């Protein structure tokens, strides 16, 4: 039951010998986060190992790297990061992601922006919740990437046609439009921001 | 440092 | 091995607070061998009250080895220290 | 608020009387319970939203500060999840160790 | 006495026989009724060669000093601590005992997983 269950108690040994291993080399922490593991197992790497607080170091080396699942990766691990940690560097970092994530926005193709905006998405909803002062910045982020995804919605003709579903009201938490995918991703991180900070 | 948690008491000598 | 020549040192509180400065470490293997630590030097630092609160919050911890360090360092305190035994 | 400043730089101007300061500031916070309370995230150093740095323990400007907060806390059980979690370790151990000084 | 010591002899030369559980619970009751000195002897041979269903038997129904061993032995033969007869077992642990908070910790770090989750489950529902 995620709780009692063994691979709870297997997932706690494993990240005490990752701790043990990120305190005698923090460079294999440093290659392994380079190298990147599935992001399931991000909130039980920061939860379970206290040494994942200086991922913070390498992260804007990490959001730099020239392949999109790096920083892809880097954006998700600086999200729960975020949470386990409110630090000023890590306001700083979170703002440089947000700045990436920004650029990436007018440097990446349709297909590329789907691609990259899917998983990244939901990281913002972190970001609110650590930093209240990342609400203007997150904000605007999110008006530009749905004008923009908007966009090529209208661009070509659509199986669902979510411009029309402008007044639509909060829905309850396979084969569509990437765009349209993308669409409903945006409407739904700003759903999981304004609930975040209503409550 | 990674033997130390970000909030933990800082050392002054 | 030198628990005798400890009794000498005589600059007990800047040794004793760079010794437990690493309490506060994640590694809960550095917390127990500084739990350790406090119980060998507890002939010398006895009604030392930061020492007592490290053993009785490593008493709940979650890390075998670091209650296993609390429980030596509470059975050394225990026999240096009343104050420490009636709580 | 001028009281702890001035209280607090006698500490420092004369750490000797570190005892009787403590003294004061436990009076002060139990006989003044409502006017501590809005001042208290101005005394713990407490960010809205960063995690603040765990304060040095047996630092006797900040277990002066923690005898006013302490003693204010106890008639107002008001607003007591002001505190941190390092502040309610720091509770634990003047417990321990200030038990004369502070209340349950 | 005597009888106790041919009862040792016979389980440490002979093999097993026509057990009664009912007459066993009956002769251990008994002999912890009268606070036999052989008692840990009988109770070694007899679990030699269901025990489980005599031992909770015996400690759920005054037992007094030998209710020791026999929450060793429970422990000790019973390899979980609910594991077989699981009625006998949920009715030492949670019913309306001196030696059930030792029990109680056994079965919280003792058992398997499926088994706290079934005891949970037949707790609450």
């Amino acid at each position: 039951d995620n709780l009692l269950c063994n691979l709870r108690e297997v997932q706690c040994l494993i990240c005490c010998l990752l701790h043990q291993m990120y305190i005698a080399d923090p460079n294999i922490a440093k290659l392994v986060h380079f190298q990147g593991y599935p992001c399931e197992l991000l909130p039980l790497t920061v939860a379970g190992i206290p040494s994942m607080h200086i991922c913070l170091d390498f992260i804007p080396e990490l959001i730099a790297q020239p392949e999109l699942e790096k920083q892809i990766f880097a954006i998700q691990l600086l999200s729960h990061l975020c949470i386990q940690y409110a630090l000023p560097k890590s306001l700083s970092v979170a703002r440089l992601a947000v700045n990436v994530m920004g650029t990436l926005l007018t440097v990446l193709t349709q297909a590329k922006r789907y691609a990259f905006f899917m998983p990244t998405l939901p990281s913002l909803v972190s970001f609110c919740r650590a930093f209240p002062p990342l609400y203007e910045d997150i904000m605007s982020l999110l008006i530009q990437i749905g004008q923009v995804c908007a966009s090529d919605v209208a661009t070509q003709t659509r199986d669902i046609d979510p411009i029309i579903t402008r007044l639509q009201q909060i829905k309850e938490k396979g084969s569509m439009d990437p765009d349209v995918q993308l669409c409903h991703c945006i409407e739904r991180t700003v759903i999981e921001i304004i609930n975040m900070s209503v409550s | 440092s990674p033997s130390y948690s970000p909030t933990s008491p800082s050392y002054s000598p | 091995q030198s628990e005798k020549h400890l009794e000498k040192i005589l600059n007990v509180d800047e040794f004793v607070k760079r010794i437990f400065s690493v309490i506060h470490s994640n590694d809960p293997v550095a917390r127990a061998i500084t739990l350790r630590m406090l119980g060998s030097l507890a002939s010398i630092i006895p009604e030392r009250k930061n020492a007592h609160h490290s053993i009785r919050q490593s008493l709940d911890s979650h890390d075998n080895v670091e209650v296993e360090a609390a429980v030596f360092a509470a059975a050394n305190f225990s026999a240096q220290s009343k104050d420490f035994a009636v709580g | 608020h001028l009281a702890l400043v001035e209280l607090l730089k006698n500490l420092t101007k004369y750490p000797t009387d570190r005892d009787s300061i403590w003294k004061c500031l436990k009076f002060l916070g139990s006989r003044h319970p409502t006017l501590v309370l809005p001042l208290v995230p101005e005394l713990l150093s407490t960010h809205p939203f960063f995690d603040t740095a765990e304060p040095d323990m047996d630092d006797p400007a900040y277990i002066a500060v923690l005898v006013l907060i302490f003693n204010a806390a106890k008639t107002c059980p008001t607003m007591p999840a002001l505190f941190s979690d390092h502040t309610f370790r720091h509770y634990a151990y003047l417990r321990d160790s200030l038990s004369h000084l502070v209340p349950a | 006495s005597s009888t106790v010591r041919a009862v040792i002899a016979t389980l440490r030369s002979g093999e097993q026989c026509s057990v009664e559980p009912d007459l066993i619970s009956k002769v251990l009751q008994g002999l912890i009724e009268v606070r036999s000195p052989h008692l840990e002897e009988l109770l070694t041979a007899f679990f030699s060669a269901k025990p489980v269903v005599v031992v909770s038997s015996l400690l759920l129904q005054r037992l007094g000093p030998s209710s020791g061993l026999l929450v060793d032995w429970l422990e000790m033969l019973d390899p979980e601590v609910v594991s077989s007869c699981p009625d006998l077992q949920l009715r030492l642990l949670f019913s309306r005992p001196s030696f059930r908070p030792y029990l109680l910790t056994l079965f919280t770090h003792q058992s398997s997983w499926p088994t706290l989750h079934q005891c949970i489950r037949v707790l609450l529902g």
